[PDB]
Parts: structure tokens; C-alpha cells; sequence
């Protein structure tokens, strides 16, 4: 005996009474919603945003460097023999052991 | 600027009146999720703090956008459950993901231990609830308990370990400020210390060991699944696993090499599995150990490449495998059961989702350089300056990373549907936005992949 | 321009001398294309540079020089800190891209000759062996990830070897 | 697996305990197929049949797992041996390679000129 | 200045359909004309460049859309326009120019008409960026890019049994083909900086790791070879057109395009030298037998590409990359005719495609049958039939060397063996009585046929006039044994047609003969299907069984906190059922808990 | 003349309709943009004069869209 | 069955001949070798003489077993085509189409629409007319045959209507 548990029935929305929807019941709110701020964001987050992303505020001087590199490179060519690398940070250090 | 309109969704539902509700919801959360793009990504030499440690700055986590795009896509795929219960139940279910918004806004943004700490194991409870409920099949219990008795019993050594940094050695706080930190010696009593830092986050991100964890989560389904997308979000929230390795322990690396090689076998054995298995699912749940096996690998290595290819997959598999779920919800919403081989029809009867079907299944494997070929290609580059014989062993799980991707296709690429008479509509308008939703964010970084790899970048 | 060394100039002369034939299909293809839509985008792209007029000059590039090396200042303190692990994330990021232009020189050589490969340029060939091993033993490339207080580490190491070497000999 | 001959229709004979063999087999293939038959050809369903057979086999791999192994025997240590054993076998493989690596760099240098990556 | 603008636009043309794709401005069956319309004005923009590179003129470019910027390097979208690269593409593209017009007559009045024609655009757009490939990163866009398209392409015909399993393979073969080119991109970035293509010419490392378990792994996968080849009679099952493409220009040059341009160190390398011939030599011979045995129209053409690619292996292993790329841009011209040409008759009769059920004759059909054999003597050693221009400036090159002797010795067998297979497709099918397929069969001759193969004519005839004269070469091979090296290229194939037309007619012609039960035959498909698809897939799967899943991933691993719950509940029955009620019992444990105190811990 | 295979189609047809009027309804800023690069100057490289050091935008190089 | 046996290996033995010889004339030549092999056990009935000739042609037909048989077009397996070339759609698609575009070509909805009425009224009488053949357990072998010839449809009516079209 299950008494109260048979209840169970299989529920789709698909086409009957519908005609062509994606939320469940009434066609006023299906229209303004599944179609209009669904792809709202569609046209914000997406579209409007594909302009940001990396490309714009520089983006943790990847542009910056470029420009600050071949100043340098020029600079150190025509006075110094090393160039840029020889010994990074370090003049007259206080012995070792 | 983050949090506040973050927490202002929640008075939204219950305001709302009972026709609307999912209209409010999604709208409002797609608009601060442009925001979030506006403002974070702005960053000089070292990523500068934000303000007061309440939540802070980012300096190695585009993650925190992915984090803001599944904000609305965790009500998208949801819309088909939920709707037969009463309205109250709808309005508690969507607060509890907005909850989970707030405690996973707070992990990534805070630069923190202390406090984070008090926020990683915050993010269980929303989840626990969403498992505990609206579970389809049986063995709920046997999937929620395993769900905390996993990460709690890993986790809670964090309090013994966390604290006896922050006693001995200044403050942990900032990490700006985390510069006090000295190698360690290496001794029998420093074993421990370093065990329960890692052992909360080798749970979180499966290995091949501890691992149950996760199989169990996804195979007994919360809601639909647009829950199952916010299990994705737990294995990338522990992301401190970058945090913790390069400043609290830099020269112990020589117990590492240990946890290397269990995962280096939670790639093969992991991936093997996924073949034989009857849930389609499933076929997800084993892929996903493997795709995040590749990154506990990278962190353990500690050199500057792996930790790009590292954030990298963070981001590739946090779009790829939520967007194989929402495939796999499409069909248990039709079929009713999540059995591949039951569930037998493309392009005959859905159309338009196979091509989806086909992006999603290749994105797995190393396609043109969208952002599993940033992140896969990265640390098998990153692994032959650790040892040359890894590639050998890396090489064959190339070859099976084809055999997640193609035996779901082709176990319903058959046109035959002889037993099935359902699934009249291929996909609502909504379902078909929501495949599009995870793939052409995807298909954006193919221009700029800096917002998807950047520590030191 | 400037930076960048190149070659001098390329000769690129015509003779034309055996056959009649139809002149050249390469050279009447060459001046028919010219004033077909060539000469078009030049004059596309004058208008749109004369239209601009105003400009901003802008300061483009950003001073903010030494304030201290992270090779003096010790004990740890974020007020004499934090100014010096700036700066060497400053020098570590510019270095990343200082051997991409000494790299693009051995790529602008490897083209320009083709044939003779390795027979020739040898300036650019001994600049790069000079930069790279340099690279590799300074600016970390062995001591894991980036970090400026695990750097002054590594230059004691070198600095340890050049003192137990030269003492023995 | 294959013996020497390929299996087909290899040894066969009508007798009388192999023909009554065949009407056991019918017996509940005819069965099965007629409330199949029941279920199919009708326009009132609308939807995925169950079907009792498919469902017991999901069930054999997603659960029965600790219902079973509860004799483990030496059939269960063997399996341990190929499972927890090649985790012990790259050991003394990784290692011999890092000790061979390690000792180049210190004396007699293997490493390239050319190398700045990682 | 004309030569980088003019470049580019060869690349865009073939991405304007794919940018009118999406919805744009509607076209109805206007779509399968668009593609041919839109290849046709590609074929002359790519001639002006080849035509300049025979006067003067060398280019390389680059987008500036560099996408990576991590630890000293550039990853910008380049594009070479150099000898190897340059000459590929006009080859490549009147291969396709024909193709396209050939797949309106096949394929014709599908539902899913247009969409045939996109995967096929996307097939010759990502092999142009292999082609072009300046960079490693970029020459792993172009390498996996046409082993992915080969998916839709295969098995595009939408079958429940059977057509699935070729395009698994395709991938499958090809991704144990990947752990070498993997391994290559590994090696390349930490023992050079550079990363890109143009480092290898400077300072050069002599290492054996990189060029065996690497380019020649890579050739393993993709383009048949010995090491894995039973994907090749397998992508039959799919459409003409298809099998067409994935076996002339595309996807069988894949693997040998990588080592022609790594060719200085192919040069210095001794060892790499000869484990490339000797990889050649069992290439050259067991899949020129498998073609014999195996009787079906498609499946003949796809076992002659596997051993006309020993001959292409040869050539890397003779250190000669000048003559490496002219036989596989004849190659190109040769089975663009030779696979739809004997694709036509499949669609004609019915739908057959065995040999043996196949009477197309030679005065039943006039256009189609004349193709087959000028095609089929292309192959082989023929002094002006586009053939002596290819396949026998290599055989002459071969004999004067250092390098193996049996591997030498075995190539010479193949020459001969050419002729066999080729007119297996004539005197098998085409000549004698007709077999009859079926009572009242229609064949007839359509306009969009005539455009196609005729113009297919000029491609296959002035392939030796074109590209053998116009090209530089360097160093002449031809000198030494006028009797014993030089006659011997053309002698195989005079005695290999008389051995072939003497062993076919015995058969054939002998009424009562009686066939022999009992044979030596290793032939059949060369027992691959025995080992790959017998017990390569089942050991996979048997230790994914019987092992891992039915004791470790569900039993075994899971086995720490359920030995944490079966002892964890035993120890909590031992306090809640534990001590049946009574005050009595709870006093008399209170005695023992003071003399603890007292004598067991050590406290006043 | 034949019924042949039907598919639903009229779902699946509306979907792409419906994608490219949002795409096209933000195409106008992508056509702005391309005008903000022709009637507006970009950037030209010059010397810092000492006087001030970040006005508006403080350092970009590269369209009027970054400042 | 004993005569079932047979003629399921003669009919093999027919289709794996044409695979060894090329031409149709000599395939008619051995046709005649082996139609008096077996006519000469077939003139008397055994049985155990004749079931020992059954084992017995299993042999030699195996030595030369494989050489690649033609199944010629669209065979159960086999090659060349087995399920390919023929995607098909479903009836279940068919009712699944959409209003607007459902209204162009009103000829094929309104003509499906009068048997789909036809066949949900035929239902009912079908499920009793199928449980009333004499069985008692559920069914034996095949499918029975309609016995009344006023209601028609025998047991199954959209297993022969609405299959596939190439």
C-alpha cells in the first residue's frame, strides 16, 4: 500500500498551449524576459565588454615595457659594453661569509 | 564597488511579486557582472592593494570574472526544475546561490589567510543544502555527508597550521606584507606543517587519492544542473594552492615530489574509467578530475611557466565542463534519466544543440588557441625542465583526452531514438542562449588570453 | 628605426636582357597593381591622417628611477621594503623584453641571408650567447618564481663561487 | 579472446534436450517483447519507457560495491599490487633522473647556453 | 611592397564564405556555388606570388596580433612565403578548384547540402596556416587543426554502425602521433629561447632526442607510415570528395611537411639518418601488398598513398628537401584525377564499390575511363608522364650513398610493385567482359563532369614542365652507373606490368583452373585489425575493468574514511549499548577512575 | 515533388535571428569605433616636458577609446 | 530443422564463390561442381550420415574462409555502406514542428492528421484483439494476424507505416 504516494505525472510545456515560449506559463512574461534582458546581457557583457578585456588600459605594462626596453637598449649600446644583464641589484655588498 | 549590490539580490527576490521573480534575478546580476570587468583589471609592475583588508585586490585571478559570468547562468538551466514546487521554494533556492555569490566574491578578491580560511570552508554550507535537496534519485545523504566529511576532515588542519605561522612569524594578513616569511629547515616536526596546508586543498582539487569526493557530487545531481556548474566553482575556489607554495613554503619542494607522482597516476587510471561508464554525467565527473589533476601538477613544480598554464586551465576548465553539464541537463531534462546509451539521438532530433554538442566535446582536446591550449600545452611544456620522462606518461592521457570527448559524442551521434518517443522541442530559446553563454567567452580570448593567464605576465 | 639595426640597403635591380617574349609578367602586374587600388589606399589613408589636425602629445613614458636597491636596505619592514621589490619587478619585467628585441635581431638576419645561415652576421649570433647566459645566472631562470627578496639569494650564489674559485688559483 | 577455431557454428546438434532449449529461449524473448509491443503502439504515452533489464545494469556499476568484496581473499591483494605497487615503481625512476640532473649542474655542466625558460 | 598585400588576400578569400556564414545576406543553392566562385580568383591571386619567386623576391610576415608576451616571447599570426611554403599553395588550391565543382555532381539534392561545403573551407584554411607556419605554436594551429577537421568529414555520413568507428581512429592514431610533437614543442622551448621556427638555422644542437621521439613520431600519426596505418581503408566509408582530399594534398602531407622544413637538422644528425630509411623500408613494401590482396575501387587508392609515402620518407633520409617537396606536389595532381575518376563510376552503377561487381568498360564509358589510365601510369616510372619528373629523381639519388643497404635494396622491390595495384584497377574492372552490376544501370556524361577532369588534364601532363624548370635546385644527382642506377628507375617498371599482365591473365583466362583453399596469406590487411582493433582496444579497456574501476576508483581509494566509519561505529556501540541500565554498574566503574588517578598517573 | 525529411527547424532558425539583432543592435558602437580612430587622433610619441605629469589619462598610448 | 541448416550454407557458399574467381562466366562453371556434390546426399534421407556431412562442410569452406567477401551494396554490415547514406527523420519529429511554419504546405498536415485520428481509434480494439490469441503467458514466437476484416489493422500499425525513405 502506498496510500498517498502515486502523484508522480510527467510535465512538459513544449508547444500545446504555448506556441512557442521558453518560461513556463503566460505568454506577457516569456516574451519580455527569455528574449529581451536574456540577450541584454548578450549585447552588455559580450559585445560592449569584447572592447575591454585586455586590449585598451595597457594591462600590467605589457605596452609600457616595449617603449622603456629599446630607450635603454640605445642608450647602454653606445657607452657601456654589457648590455641590460651583467650583475642585477648588486654594488658593494657587505662580504658573504 | 563588488560586494553590497552583491547582497542587495537578496531583499530583490522576496520584494519581487510571485508572477516575476527569475526576471529580477537574471537581469540585475548580468549588469554587475560588467562591472566587474571595468575595474579589476586595471593593474601596474605588482598589483597594488584595493583598500582595507575586507576585500582585496587581484594579482593573479581573472578567475574572479568567471566566478561573475556563472552569476547568471546558475538561474539559466535551473528554470526547468524548480517551477512545478511552491513559490517560496524558488525564492529560498535562488538567495542560497546568491549567498554562495557573496562567499565566493570574498576568496578570490580578499588578500587574506586568516580570514579566508573562515571563507573557504563558508562556501560547503550554501552547497550542502543545494545537494541535500530537489535530489532526483536516491543516495542524496550518501553524496552530502561524503560531500564535508571529504574537505572538512582535510580543511580543519588549517586551524592548527594557519595559526602557528601568524604566532611564529609575524603576521600572515596582507600578503603584501608576507615578506617576513623565512625558508624552512626541513625536519621531522616541519613535516606536519606543511601536510596540513596542502591536505585542505588535495580535496578540493581531486587527485587520485581522496578523490571520491567529487564522482559523488556530480552523479547524484542537487537541481537540474545550474548546481552542478557552482561544484565547478568549488574545485577552482581552492585557489590558494598559489598563495600558499610561492610565500609560505618556497624551499620545501622535496615533499612535494611525493604528491607529484599520485597525481601524475590520477591521470591515467582516472582517465581509463572514463570510458566503460554508463552515466553521461559521469562521463563529465572522471573528465574533470583529470583536467584538474593538470593543475595541482603545475603548482607543485613552482616554476614561473607552469603557474601561466595553471591560471590558465583554471579559467579553460571553468567554462568547459559547466558548459558539458548544461549539455547533460538538456538531456535529463527530456529523457528523464542520465544514461548514455538510453539517451540516443543528434542532430535527427536536436539540431542545433549537436554543433553546441561538437564545440564543447573539442574545447576538451587541444584545439586553435582558445584556452585549453594555453592551459593543457603550458605545464606538458612546464613538466620536461622538472623531468624528462614525464611527457612519456603526459603523452598517453593526450591520446584519452580524445576518449572523453568523442565517446560522448558518437554513444549519441547514432540516429536511431527507437524507444524514445519524447523530446519534441530540440531547445527553448533560453536553452540554446545558455550553450552560447560558456563557449563565446571563450571564443573572445582568443584575441587577448592576458585576463586569463597572469601571474608575472 | 634607431633600435632596430637591420641591414643597410638591398640592391634590387632589373636587367631583363634574354628573351622578348611579353617584357614581364612580373613587372607589368607590378604597375598595373600599383595605380589599380594602391594607389587608392595612399589616398585613403593621406585623407584620414590630414583630418586628424589636433593631436595630443601626451607623456607617453614614465620616469620613477632607483629610490633605494633592494641590495641595502635589510630587516624585515614594508616602509624600506616595499619601494625596493618594486623596483626589481620594475628591471624583471623590462629584461623580458629587452632579449625579445635582441631575439628579433637573430630573426631579422636568418631571412635576410637564407642561404649563407650561420656563414655570416656573427654580431648578432655572439650578442644573443652574451645576453641569455647573462639572463639566465641574474635574473632567476633557475631560482623558481619571481621574487625580489629570493634574488639577492641568488647573487650571493654567484658571488660565492667567483670568491672560492679565484682564491684556490 | 579466440581458440583455434573461430566460434560460429561450430558443434551442433538437434537431440531432444537442445530442442527444448531453443522453446526456453523463445519463451521469454516472446515475453518481453509483447509488452514492449504493448507499450510502443500506442499515441497516449508520450515519453522514455523504463524498461526493468537497462536500469539493473547502471545499478551494477554505480552501486553494489560494498554489498560485494566482502570475501577479499588473495584475488584482492593482487589487485592491490597492481594499483598501489606502480606508484612505488616511478620512485626509483624520477629520482635516478633528479640525481643524475642535479650533479650536472654543480659539476660538469649539461645545461644549455640558450636556455632562459623556466 | 606587392608581395606581402597580395599574400593575405589569398587568405581572407577562403574566410568570406565562413564570414557570411552567419546569416549575413541570404543565399538559397547559391551556397555550393559560392565556394567555387570564391577558390577560382584565389588560384590567380597565389600565381603572381610563384611567378615572382621564380624572378626575385622572399617575404615573411606578421599580424602584430601577438597573444603572448610570456617570458621572452612573441607569438604573432606569421606568415612565411618561402620555396617549400610558397610553391604548395597554387598546388594545393587547383587541387581543391577541381573538387569543389566535383562535389555539385556528388552529393547532390542532400538536406545537409551546405553544410558539406563549410567543414571542407575550414579543411583548406587550416592546412594554408600550416603551410604558411613560421611559428612552433602556430605550426600546432594548422597540425591538429586538419586532424580535428577530418572528424566532421569522415564520418559525415550519419550512420548508427560501423561509419563511427573510422573518424575515432582518425583522432585516436593520430593523438599517440601527438606524444612525439608534443614532446617536440617540450624540448624545443627549454633548450632554445627562441621558440619560433627561425632559431634552428643558427647555432644548432646536435641531439638525438629531438628529430626520433618528436618530427618523425609526428610522421607516424599523421601520414600513414608503419607505426600506425589502419585509419587509411577505414576513411573510405565516408563521401568521394572527402577521401579525396585526405589523400592527395591535405592530410597526407601533414607529416612529411615538418621534415622538410626542419632540414639542417636532419643534415648534421647521423643517427637520424638512418632510422628514417629504415622506418622507410617497411613502409615502401607491406602496404603496397595489403593494396593486392584487398578488393574494393576506394580501398585500393588508399594503400597506394601509404606506399608512395615510403618513397616520400626516402627523401628525408637521403638529406635532400629540394626533391622532397616536388614529389608530393605531382602527388597532388596525380590522385585528385585518379580517386574521383574511379569515384565516378560508384555513383554510375548503382552503388558498388568493389572491383569485382564493377564493369565499367572502356567503350561504355568514354571520359572517365581515359583518366584512369593515364592516372594509373603516372605512378609509375613513365619518362614524360609526370613520373620520371618525381618518383624517379629519387631512385637515382638513393644508390649513391653511405646509408643502408637493405633498406636500399628494398625500395627497388616497391618501384616494381607499383605496377601491380595500378592496373588491378584496369585489367581487374575496367578491361575484358563486364561483370554486369546490375539489370538496366544508367552512366552518363553531366556538364558540371566535363569541366572538372578535363581541366584536371592540364595539372597532370605540364606538372613536369611547370614546377621541375622553374624551381632552383641544388646539386645534381645524376652522374654514376648508367646500367645499374639510372636504367634500373625505369626497367622496374617495364618488368613489373609484364610480371603483372602475365599473373592476371592466368587467373582470369583459365576457365577450369580451381582456386587453392591453402595460402601463405599475411595480406589480406596486413593483421592490423588483429592487434588495433583486436587487442589494443580491449587491453585498454580490460585493465579499465578488471582493474582500476572494479578495486581501486570505487573500492580500494574509497577504502579510508568507510575504515573510518566501520570501526568508528563499532567503537560507538561499545558506549551507547554498553552498560544495561543500573545505578549499580555506573559506581562500581567510579572506583577504578580515582586509583587512575592515584597509582596509573603519576600525580600527589 | 516529395515531403521528405522533416526537422523542426522553425526553433532553431528563430534562435540565430534572434542572436544576430542583439549582435547588430550593438554593432553601432563597433562602427563608432572605427570613425574614433579617423575623425579623432590617436597618439603621437614625444617628450615629457615638466610641468605636468597625469591630466585625465595619465599614460596611453594607442586610440582615443583607451584615454 | 535439418532442412533450414542447408540452405543457410548454400546460400553462403553462392556469394563467398564470386570472391574467388573475376569473371561471371567461370563463376557459372563451379555453380554446377557444387550442385552435384550435394545432390548426391540429398537423394536419401540419414540421420546420422547426413548430420555428420553437416560438420563435415564446415571444413574446406574454412580453409579458404577469407578473402575479403562482396556484400555489393546496402548489406546487413559487411562494408560499404551499412547504415550510411540514409539518415532518416522520425514520425515523432514530425508532429513536433512548429505552428507558421507547420501552415505552408497544408497537403501533408491535414492527410497525416486524418490517419493519426484513424489510429488512436483502432488502439483500443487492437490491445483486445491481442491478448485474445491463445496463449496465456503473453506470446509465442510471432505476432498474430487480424482475424475481423471490419476493423483492420493487424496488432501493429505504425511498424510498416512510416519508416524510412532514401
Amino acid at each position: 500500500r502506498w496510500q498517498e504516494d502515486p502523484e508522480p505525472e510527467d510535465e512538459n510545456l513544449y508547444e500545446k498551449n504555448p506556441d512557442s515560449h521558453g518560461y513556463d506559463k503566460d505568454p506577457a512574461v516569456d516574451i519580455w524576459n527569455m528574449r529581451v534582458v536574456f540577450f541584454f546581457g548578450f549585447s552588455i557583457v559580450l559585445v560592449l565588454g569584447s572592447t575591454f578585456v585586455a586590449y585598451l588600459p595597457d594591462y600590467r605594462m605589457q605596452e609600457w615595457a616595449r617603449r622603456e626596453a629599446e630607450r635603454l637598449v640605445k642608450y647602454r649600446e653606445a657607452h657601456g659594453l654589457p648590455i641590460m644583464e651583467s650583475n642585477c641589484f648588486d654594488p658593494s655588498k657587505i662580504q658573504l661569509p | 564597488k563588488y560586494i553590497i549590490p552583491t547582497i542587495m539580490l537578496m531583499p530583490l527576490t522576496w520584494l519581487s511579486k510571485n508572477n516575476m521573480i527569475w526576471v529580477n534575478s537574471t537581469a540585475h546580476s548580468l549588469l554587475i557582472s560588467f562591472t566587474s570587468l571595468l575595474l579589476m583589471n586595471q593593474f601596474g609592475d605588482n598589483s597594488l592593494n584595493f583598500s582595507l583588508l575586507f576585500f582585496s585586490d587581484s594579482l593573479s585571478t581573472p578567475l574572479l570574472i568567471l566566478t561573475m559570468w556563472l552569476l547568471p547562468l546558475m538561474l539559466m538551466a535551473s528554470q526547468h526544475h524548480l517551477s512545478k514546487e511552491n513559490l517560496t521554494r524558488k525564492k529560498l533556492f535562488i538567495t542560497m546561490l546568491i549567498s554562495l555569490q557573496l562567499f565566493l566574491i570574498m576568496t578570490f578578491t580578499a588578500m587574506e589567510l586568516i580570514l579566508f580560511y573562515i571563507l573557504f570552508e563558508a562556501t560547503l554550507v550554501p552547497t550542502l543544502i543545494i545537494i541535500t535537496r530537489w535530489g532526483n534519485q536516491t543516495e542524496r545523504l550518501n553524496a552530502g555527508l561524503y560531500f564535508l566529511f571529504y574537505t572538512l576532515a582535510g580543511s580543519l588542519p588549517l586551524l592548527v597550521a594557519l595559526i602557528y605561522i601568524q604566532n611564529t612569524v609575524g603576521s600572515l594578513n596582507f600578503l603584501m606584507l608576507q615578506y617576513w616569511v623565512q625558508p624552512v629547515h626541513n625536519s621531522w616536526s616541519n613535516v606536519f606543517m606543511w601536510l596540513a596546508c596542502m591536505m585542505a586543498f588535495m580535496v578540493k582539487m581531486p587527485l587520485y587519492g581522496l578523490h571520491l569526493w567529487l564522482p559523488k557530487a556530480h552523479v547524484e545531481a542537487p537541481i537540474a544542473g545550474s548546481m552542478v556548474l557552482a561544484a565547478v566553482l568549488l574545485k577552482l575556489g581552492g585557489y590558494g594552492m598559489l598563495r600558499i607554495t610561492l610565500i609560505l613554503n618556497p624551499m620545501t619542494d622535496f615533499m612535494a615530489y611525493p604528491f607529484i607522482m599520485l597525481s601524475l597516476w590520477g591521470m591515467i587510471m582516472t582517465s581509463s574509467i572514463c570510458l566503460r561508464q554508463t552515466d553521461l554525467k559521469s562521463l563529465i565527473a572522471y573528465s574533470s578530475v583529470s583536467h584538474m589533476a593538470l593543475v595541482i601538477v603545475a603548482i607543485l613544480i613552482q616554476t614561473p611557466w607552469s603557474y601561466m598554464g595553471a591560471t590558465a586551465l583554471m579559467i579553460a576548465h571553468g567554462l568547459t565542463s559547466s558548459m558539458l553539464f548544461c549539455l547533460a541537463n538538456s538531456n535529463y531534462e527530456r529523457i528523464h534519466s542520465r544514461t548514455m546509451i538510453l539517451a540516443r539521438g543528434l542532430q535527427t532530433l536536436l539540431p542545433l544543440m549537436a554543433t553546441w554538442w561538437l564545440l564543447a566535446s573539442l574545447t576538451n582536446l587541444a584545439l586553435p588557441p582558445t584556452i585549453n591550449l594555453i592551459g593543457e600545452l603550458f605545464v606538458v611544456m612546464s613538466t620536461f625542465s622538472w623531468s624528462n620522462i614525464t611527457i612519456i606518461l603526459m603523452g598517453v592521457n593526450m591520446v584519452i583526452t580524445a576518449l572523453y570527448s568523442l565517446y560522448m559524442l558518437i554513444m549519441t551521434q547514432r540516429g536511431k531514438y527507437t524507444y524514445h518517443i519524447n523530446n519534441i522541442s530540440p531547445s527553448f530559446t533560453r536553452e540554446n542562449a545558455l550553450m552560447s553563454l560558456h563557449i563565446l567567452p571563450l571564443l573572445l580570448l582568443t584575441l587577448n588570453p592576458k585576463i586569463i593567464l597572469g601571474p608575472l605576465y | 628605426x634607431x633600435x632596430x639595426x637591420x641591414x643597410x640597403x638591398x640592391x634590387x635591380x632589373x636587367x631583363x636582357x634574354x628573351x622578348x617574349x611579353x617584357x614581364x609578367x612580373x613587372x607589368x602586374x607590378x604597375x598595373x597593381x600599383x595605380x589599380x587600388x594602391x594607389x587608392x589606399x595612399x589616398x585613403x589613408x593621406x585623407x584620414x591622417x590630414x583630418x586628424x589636425x589636433x593631436x595630443x602629445x601626451x607623456x607617453x613614458x614614465x620616469x620613477x628611477x632607483x629610490x633605494x636597491x633592494x641590495x641595502x636596505c635589510q630587516e624585515k619592514d614594508v616602509l624600506c621594503m616595499f619601494e625596493a621589490e618594486m623596483q626589481w619587478r620594475r628591471d624583471y619585467k623590462v629584461d623580458q623584453e629587452i632579449v625579445n628585441i635582441i631575439q628579433e635581431r637573430l630573426k631579422a638576419c636568418q631571412q635576410r641571408e637564407g642561404e649563407s645561415h650561420r656563414q655570416n652576421c656573427a654580431k648578432e649570433l655572439e650578442q644573443f650567447t652574451q645576453v641569455v647566459k647573462a639572463y639566465q645566472d641574474r635574473y632567476x631562470x633557475x631560482x623558481x618564481x619571481x621574487x625580489x627578496x629570493x634574488x639577492x639569494x641568488x647573487x650571493x650564489x654567484x658571488x660565492x663561487x667567483x670568491x672560492x674559485x679565484x682564491x684556490x688559483x | 579472446x579466440x581458440x583455434x577455431x573461430x566460434x560460429x557454428x561450430x558443434x551442433x546438434x538437434x537431440x531432444x534436450x537442445x530442442x527444448x532449449x531453443q522453446a526456453e529461449r523463445l519463451a521469454i524473448r516472446s515475453r518481453l517483447k509483447r509488452e514492449y509491443q504493448l507499450q510502443y503502439y500506442d499515441p497516449s504515452r508520450r515519453g522514455v519507457i523504463e524498461d526493468p533489464a537497462l536500469v539493473r545494469w547502471t545499478y551494477a556499476r554505480s552501486a553494489n560495491i560494498y554489498p560485494n568484496f566482502r570475501p577479499n581473499t588473495k584475488t584482492s591483494l593482487l589487485g592491490a599490487l597492481f594499483g598501489i605497487g606502480p606508484l612505488v615503481f616511478w620512485y626509483y625512476v624520477f629520482k635516478t633522473d633528479r640525481d643524475r640532473k642535479e650533479k650536472l649542474i654543480q659539476e660538469g655542466k649539461l645545461d644549455r647556453t640558450f636556455n632562459i625558460s623556466y | 611592397n606587392m608581395f606581402s598585400s597580395l599574400s593575405l588576400v589569398t587568405l581572407l578569400l577562403l574566410t568570406m564564405p565562413i564570414m557570411m556564414m552567419s546569416f549575413n545576406t541570404y543565399k538559397p543553392s547559391n551556397y555550393p556555388l559560392y565556394v567555387k566562385t570564391a577558390i577560382s580568383y584565389a588560384f590567380i591571386t597565389s600565381m603572381i606570388p610563384t611567378m615572382m619567386f621564380i624572378h626575385s623576391g622572399q617575404e615573411l610576415i606578421i599580424s602584430n596580433w601577438h597573444w603572448l608576451t610570456i617570458q621572452t616571447l612573441k607569438l604573432s599570426l606569421s606568415f612565411k612565403m618561402d620555396y617549400f611554403s610558397m610553391m604548395f599553395i597554387p598546388v594545393a588550391l587547383f587541387v581543391t578548384w577541381s573538387i569543389m565543382e566535383f562535389s555539385m555532381w556528388y552529393m547532390y539534392s542532400d538536406p545537409n547540402i551546405n553544410k558539406f561545403f563549410k567543414y571542407l573551407l575550414l579543411f583548406l584554411i587550416t592546412m594554408l596556416i600550416l603551410v604558411t607556419a613560421n611559428n612552433l605554436f602556430q605550426l600546432f594551429i594548422g597540425w591538429e587543426g586538419v586532424g580535428i577537421m577530418s572528424f566532421l568529414l569522415i564520418g559525415w555520413w550519419y550512420g548508427r554502425a560501423d561509419a563511427n568507428t573510422a573518424a575515432l581512429q582518425a583522432i585516436l592514431y593520430n593523438r599517440i602521433g601527438d606524444i612525439g610533437f608534443i614532446l617536440a614543442m617540450a624540448w624545443f622551448l627549454t633548450n632554445l629561447n627562441t621558440w619560433d621556427l627561425q632559431q634552428i638555422f643558427m647555432l644548432n644542437p646536435s641531439d638525438s632526442n629531438m628529430p626520433l621521439i618528436g618530427l618523425a613520431l609526428a610522421a607516424t600519426g599523421k601520414s600513414a607510415q608503419f607505426g600506425l596505418h589502419p585509419w587509411l581503408p577505414s576513411a573510405m566509408e565516408g563521401p568521394t570528395p572527402v577521401s579525396a582530399l585526405l589523400h592527395s594534398s591535405t592530410m597526407v602531407v601533414a607529416g612529411i611537411f615538418l621534415l622538410i622544413r626542419f632540414y639542417p637538422l636532419t643534415e648534421n644528425n647521423k643517427y637520424i639518418q638512418s632510422i628514417t630509411l629504415c622506418l622507410g623500408a617497411i613502409t615502401t613494401l607491406f602496404t603496397a601488398m595489403c593494396a593486392l590482396t584487398q578488393n574494393d575501387i576506394k580501398k585500393i587508392i588508399a594503400f597506394s598513398t601509404s606506399s608512395q609515402l615510403g618513397l616520400m620518407m626516402v627523401t628525408i633520409g637521403i638529406n635532400q628537401p629540394y626533391l622532397a617537396f616536388l614529389h608530393i606536389c605531382t602527388h597532388a595532381f596525380f590522385k585528385a584525377m585518379l580517386f574521383m575518376c574511379s569515384g565516378s563510376i560508384i555513383h554510375s552503377l548503382n552503388d558498388e564499390q568493389d572491383i569485382r561487381k564493377m564493369g565499367g568498360l572502356f567503350k561504355a564509358m568514354p571520359f572517365t575511363t581515359t583518366a584512369l589510365i593515364v592516372g594509373s601510369l603516372a605512378l609509375t616510372g613513365m619518362p614524360f608522364l609526370t613520373g620520371f619528373y618525381s618518383k624517379d629523381l629519387i631512385i637515382e639519388a638513393a644508390n649513391t650513398s653511405y646509408t643502408n643497404a637493405w633498406a636500399l635494396l628494398m625500395t627497388l622491390i616497391a618501384t616494381s610493385f607499383t605496377a601491380i595495384y595500378s592496373t588491378r584497377i584496369i585489367f581487374f574492372a575496367l578491361l575484358g567482359q563486364p561483370r554486369f552490376p546490375t539489370l538496366v544501370n544508367i552512366n552518363e556524361n553531366n556538364p558540371l563532369l566535363i569541366n572538372s577532369i578535363k581541366r584536371l588534364l592540364i595539372g597532370s601532363l605540364f606538372a613536369g614542365y611547370i614546377i621541375s624548370n622553374n624551381i632552383p635546385p641544388t646539386t645534381i644527382p645524376q652522374m654514376t652507373m648508367p646500367y645499374y642506377l639510372k636504367t634500373t628507375a625505369l626497367i622496374v617498371t617495364i618488368l613489373g606490368f609484364i610480371l603483372a599482365l602475365e599473373i592476371s591473365n592466368m587467373t582470369k583466362n583459365l576457365k577450369y583452373h580451381y582456386p587453392s583453399n591453402a595460402f601463405k596469406f599475411s595480406t589480406l590487411l596486413g593483421y592490423f585489425p588483429t592487434i588495433m582493433h583486436r587487442l589494443a582496444p580491449y587491453m585498454n579497456l580490460s585493465m579499465s575493468q578488471k582493474s582500476a574501476s572494479s578495486l581501486l576508483d570505487l573500492i580500494w581509494l574509497e577504502a579510508i574514511l568507510p575504515k573510518t566509519i566501520s570501526l568508528a561505529q563499532m567503537k560507538a556501540s561499545t558506549l551507547v549499548t554498553n552498560q544495561k541500565g543500573l545505578i549499580k554498574l555506573y559506581f562500581l566503574s567510579f572506583l577504578i577512575t580515582i586509583l587512575i588517578s592515584m597509582i596509573l598517573f603519576n600525580f600527589h | 515533388r516529395l515531403f521528405i525529411i522533416k526537422p523542426s527547424g522553425f526553433y532553431d532558425k528563430r534562435f540565430l535571428k534572434l542572436l544576430r539583432f542583439y549582435i547588430l543592435l550593438t554593432g553601432i558602437p563597433v562602427a563608432i569605433g572605427i570613425t574614433l580612430i579617423n575623425v579623432x587622433x590617436x597618439x603621437x610619441x614625444x617628450x615629457x616636458x615638466x610641468x605636468x605629469x597625469x591630466x585625465x589619462x595619465x599614460x596611453x598610448x594607442x586610440x582615443x577609446x583607451x584615454x | 530443422t535439418h532442412q533450414q541448416k542447408v540452405l543457410r550454407l548454400y546460400k553462403r557458399a553462392l556469394r563467398h564463390l564470386e570472391s574467388w574467381c573475376i569473371h561471371r562466366d567461370k563463376y557459372r562453371y563451379f555453380a554446377c561442381l557444387l550442385r552435384a556434390r550435394f545432390d548426391e546426399h540429398k537423394n536419401e534421407k540419414d540421420m546420422v550420415k547426413a548430420t555428420q556431412l553437416l560438420r563435415e562442410a564446415e571444413e574446406e569452406f574454412w580453409h579458404g574462409q577469407h578473402p575479403q567477401p562482396y556484400i555489393f551494396p546496402e548489406s546487413p554490415g559487411g562494408t560499404s555502406y551499412e547504415r550510411y547514406e540514409c539518415y532518416k527523420v522520425p514520425e515523432w519529429c514530425l508532429d513536433d514542428w512548429h505552428p507558421s511554419e507547420k501552415a505552408m504546405y497544408p497537403d501533408y498536415f491535414a492527410k497525416r492528421e486524418q490517419w493519426k485520428k484513424l489510429r488512436r481509434e483502432s488502439w483500443e480494439r487492437e490491445v483486445x484483439x491481442x491478448x485474445x490469441x491463445x496463449x496465456x503467458x503473453x506470446x509465442x514466437x510471432x505476432x498474430x494476424x487480424x482475424x475481423x476484416x471490419x476493423x483492420x489493422x493487424x496488432x501493429x500499425x505504425x511498424x510498416x507505416x512510416x519508416x524510412x525513405x532514401x
